């Protein structure tokens, strides 16, 4: 019944926003809650953030 | 009747065709959009819409294109 | 001199440790001021600096970000995430079109781009892609702007104006050009008050800010930013 058949694929990229379930290794689950700018984060002597 | 996949579609202005070329099918790497045409097809009822429309709330990029045709039917220029 | 009138900090040393480390001294502080001024330079230099950034990218054979190129030996998207980190300094105006052609088997780098003039590349050996085989040539178009923050492609496109043609590819722009600043407050000699504070700056960027520019930049929005709250209505 069918003569011709078209497929389009479609890429789309996903970035890290709050909502999104993140894990680690050891079922350490969780939810992103805030994307903090770089400056409001906790920094070490050296100036480096987390 | 046969329908057959045509770039224009009844009805549409000419900015939904932008993306569509002569063969009625999305340009690869043209970006889209929800409610955009992908590939243009009527039906006969003269003719009713049938095209394919990207879903709602749906974007992204065309990257590949893949046309499958019966055998003894023609294949367009994109095949 | 006394407690009503507060001893005016200054700038007194630039250490240049490398191209992009840098030291600034300020002195004389007043017992507390130093953390404070630290505190809210760091604030307002990882935030508000303004800098020049890659915005698109057009290749000659290219179409989309997900496609490859016969010769080079990274995908676009990969080549798109190098031009990415690229650091030059604009001159005169804030938007840029430079050019690159290149051929034959060999690294890609920043000192392929055609010289402009007003455009200084602060990393010339900075690699972009590597082309693996003879007669393979790659030509670029690479658009610069001048911005503050990080303005990504869904930001830029929001206005969907231009409707660009297939093949320009957009990059997420970060236009910070300071990538670290740690501020330390230290005992400052000042003849005989034996209680004032120096307060040095060590700023990490890439190159394409001058760290005296910035910290007088950062003073110049703080200061703009506070004089709302000395008119008070």
């Amino acid at each position: 019944g069918v003569l011709k058949i078209v497929k389009v694929y479609l890429a789309v990229k996903r970035r890290i926003q709050p909502g999104d379930k993140m894990a680690g290794r050891h079922g350490n689950k969780g939810v992103i809650s805030k994307i903090n700018p770089i400056e409001d984060m906790p920094y070490d002597e050296n100036g480096t953030p987390v | 009747g046969p329908e057959e996949i045509t770039a224009d579609i009844p009805n549409v202005g000419e900015a939904a065709l932008s993306k569509l070329d002569e063969s009625g099918i999305v340009y690869i790497g043209a970006e889209v959009t929800g409610g955009d045409i992908l590939v243009g097809k009527v039906t006969p009822k003269d003719v009713k819409d049938s095209s394919l429309r990207v879903p709602n709330g749906v974007s992204g990029t065309v990257i590949d294109v893949q046309v499958f045709t019966r055998d003894g039917v023609e294949k367009d220029k994109r095949a | 001199g006394s407690v009503t009138e507060f001893l005016k900090p200054r700038l007194v040393d630039i250490e240049q440790v490398s191209s992009t480390h840098a030291k600034v001294t300020l002195e004389p502080l007043e017992r507390g001021f130093g953390h404070t001024l630290g505190n809210a330079l760091r604030r307002i230099l990882l935030s508000s600096m303004p800098g020049c950034a890659v915005t698109e990218v057009e290749i000659d054979g290219v179409l989309h970000e997900y496609s490859t190129k016969e010769g080079v030996q990274e995908d676009i998207l990969e080549i798109l995430l190098n031009l990415k980190g690229l650091a030059v300094r604009v001159q005169g105006k804030d938007e840029v079109i430079l050019t690159l052609n290149k051929s034959g088997i060999g690294p890609v780098t920043a000192a392929d781009i055609t010289h402009d003039g007003d455009v200084e590349i602060v990393k010339p050996q900075h690699v972009i892609c590597h082309l693996t085989d003879e007669n393979a040539s790659i030509s670029m178009r690479i658009k610069v702007q001048r911005g503050r923050g990080y303005v990504p492609a869904s930001t830029r496109i929001h206005s969907e104006e231009d409707e660009r043609p297939i093949g320009r590819l957009l990059v997420d722009a970060c236009y910070s050009p300071v990538e670290r600043i740690a501020y330390n407050v230290e005992a400052a000699r000042v003849e005989q008050r034996t209680d004032l504070d120096k307060l040095v700056i060590e700023m990490e960027t890439n190159g394409t800010i001058d760290p005296e520019e910035a910290i007088r930049r950062a003073a110049t929005i703080l200061a703009e930013q506070l004089e709302a709250f000395v008119d008070l209505r």
